[PDB]
RNA sequence: AAAGGUGAAAAGAACCCCGGGAGGGGAGUGAAAGAGAACCUGAAACCGUGGACUUACAAGCAGUCAUGGCACCUUAUGCG
RNA sequence: GCGAGAGCUAACUUCCGUAGCCGAGAGGGAAACAACCCAGACCAUCAGCUAAGGUCCCUAAAUGAUCGCUCAGUGGUUAA
RNA sequence: GUAGGGGAGCGUUCAGUCCGCGGAGAAGCCAUACCGGAAGGAGUGGUGGAGCCGACUGAAGUGCGGAUGCCGGCAUGAGUAACGAUAAAAGAAGUGAGAAUCUUCUUCGCCGUAAGGACAAGGGUUCCUGGGGAAGGGUCGUCCGCCCAGGGAAAGUCGG
């Protein structure tokens, strides 16, 4: 079989540097269009990140800072966005799919906060 | 009648709802795929299906289809909302033979084909 | 050499019995509820940018 | 003086090429093959006349006794009978008489038994 | 090495349509574009569109002879 | 095939004699099958009599007639 | 009826001669159920756009499926295998007829006795600026080492 549960298409570090790279852009710009699948990878990861930020203690900040290497973006998620999602049962990030693309026929999409 | 020679002059010979992109740098066989979903329908649909169909042959077929339309309409004073792809097809124009290197000295020729995409629009109607 | 290699040219026919399966399926376009242009089910209307409200920029 | 083959060969070819009709694929579009098909074609053509003669008398003999036996005779017998009566001497059209005119055919049938035993 | 050919004469296509272009459709010139500049004729292989008769229990050098069905009938309705 | 040698009176073996056919020979027959058997194709014919071989059905023609033989499927893979 | 010998003829070009034919239309091409014992011939229609049948005689680079033949064109394999080091890439923003593939920003990753820098030889303008967008670039390209135009190179002591 192969009844596992995750995705790659890169080695072990690339797949981690991406999910971190998108995690950050998503949080730094509230929205980003990306390959449909990549957004799918991103979504859960990021939601987790918003939930770690959603604690306010230094510990929770320091943890987020492990997957958000930009001081400015951490402050945002830490002080602006995490506090805002206070009352929603971690469930906000939505993906919209757009049209297929020209250079490679790949269907792009939107993942927005 | 008269005889051939007089005919040629009494007449000019025209092509209703007809356009044709000659020498499109694609493979006939490749373009045909797209030209095939569009054959025989509401020139509207053709406009529509092309916008979405993923093959990169779609643009050219698009362009020819809206040129054959801009004719049926103009040079033919046709009623666009009865227009429908009467006929469409793809023929091969010249072929751009190009040489490519291969392993151990030998060489090869890549055939970069080309196509003449022509499409003919015509008013439909039942009766 | 080029080890396996074909025994005979294939009929124009045979060669076609083959391809009897390469016909594209035309998209199943829907008509956008607002600007009414046709769209792709579950995606945003490239002509108005809606998906109930207006998501993509004009 | 030089002396091309021009037009002289195209024609020789179209001649054969056009003989091949419902000749399947290549056999009806390529000279060489189409032509070649027509050699075997010779073989059949010629030998099939000296032969449909063989085939037809067979169709005749088959019917002539599916009527012969329709009364109680059978080709073998039946035939020698009409024979026994130099009088009778069709054999050719006999089948047909046996296929279309039952009224008649019977006649000849019984006619033989009446020249037989 | 290969490589020729608009038209009598450039009169070689003003202006309008679709296209970024290429290309094409009209208009106009010309006897002719059923000569337009990837321009005398333009065979064949080879690709394709439409139509007619066919084909999804079948073992096939691919035809040939015979018969029936369907279609069509300018040297051709009576033979094809 | 017939007559010999050679060879294990082996070989679609080899070498000579001699007849026939294939080679340069179609047609019928022997399932298929150069040479075995009957026969030598000037062309046409939905005509007729025969050869060798055959006459339950697959294919044309007596599942014919009379007196017997074997029960083995002998028929339709050999001997002391 | 194979090797072979003998006989009678068909066709192709060129040449002499005869009868001619043609822009209301030649040759060539294309279609055809006619003609002749064959090679072959004719009629009709379509195409074509200028030279051309028939007859007698003469001369021939005179007749093709084969030669792993020669040149050219086009097929099959088949939309198959490949797209040339496993040093990754992401987002935003911009330009544009059109961009994964160009430009900008911000990150990521790879080399760092090098995948940095300076010459030599060799190559020549490939350099810079503005344009370009056929073909080349194993894919896009609005970009390029590609195309077009203009500009650029400065030595008494560095090499000769
Ligand atoms: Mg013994
Ligand atoms: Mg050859």
């Amino acid at each position: 079989h192969g009844k596992a549960g995750r995705k790659l298409n890169r080695n072990s570090s690339a797949r981690v540097a991406l999910a971190r790279a998108q995690a950050t852009a998503l949080l730094r710009e509230g929205r980003i269009q990306t390959t449909l699948t990549k957004a799918k990878e991103l979504r859960p990861f990021v939601e987790q990140l918003i939930t770690t930020a959603k604690g306010g203690d230094l510990h929770s900040r320091r943890l987020v800072a492990q997957d958000i290497h930009d001081k400015d973006v951490v402050r945002k998620v830490m002080d602006e966005v995490a506090p805002k999602y206070a009352e929603r049962p971690g469930g906000y990030t939505r993906i919209l799919r757009v049209g297929t693309r020209r250079g490679d026929g790949v269907t792009m999409a939107l993942i927005e906060l | 009648f008269r005889n051939k020679k007089q005919r040629k002059q009494q007449v000019k010979l025209r092509k209703p709802g007809f356009a044709v992109a000659k020498y499109v740098r694609m493979s006939p066989r490749k373009v045909r795929l797209v030209v095939d979903v569009i054959r025989g329908k509401s020139v509207q649909d053709a406009e529509d299906l092309l916008r979405f169909i993923p093959r990169s042959a779609s643009e050219p077929v698009a362009k020819v289809l809206n040129s054959a339309k801009a004719n049926a309409l103009h040079n033919d004073e046709m009623l666009e909302d009865r227009l429908f792809v009467k006929e469409a097809y793809v023929d091969a124009g010249p072929t751009l033979k190009r040489l490519i290197p291969r392993a151990r000295g030998s060489a090869n020729i890549i055939k970069k084909r080309t196509s003449h995409i022509t499409i003919i629009v015509a008013e439909k109607g039942n009766k | 050499a080029k080890h396996p290699v074909p025994k005979k040219k294939t009929s124009k026919s045979k060669r076609d019995m083959r391809r009897s399966h390469h016909a594209l399926t035309a998209p199943n376009l829907t008509e956008c509820p607002q600007c009414h242009g046709k769209k792709l089910s579950h995606h945003i209307c490239p002509n108005c940018g809606y998906y109930d409200g207006r998501q993509v920029l004009a | 003086p030089r002396a091309k083959t021009g037009i002289v060969r195209r024609r020789r070819h179209k001649k054969v090429l056009k003989r091949a009709k419902g000749f399947w694929g290549s056999r009806s579009k390529q000279y060489r093959n189409a032509f070649q098909t027509l050699l075997n074609a010779a073989t059949y053509e010629y030998r099939d006349r000296r032969n449909k003669k063989r085939d037809f008398r067979r169709l005749w003999i088959q019917r002539i006794n599916a009527g012969a036996r329709l009364h109680g005779m059978n080709y073998s017998t039946f035939i020698n009978g009409l024979k026994r009566a130099n009088i009778d001497l069709n054999r050719k059209v006999l089948a047909d008489i046996a296929a279309r005119e039952p009224e008649a055919f019977k006649a000849l049938v019984d006619a033989s038994r009446n020249a037989r035993q």
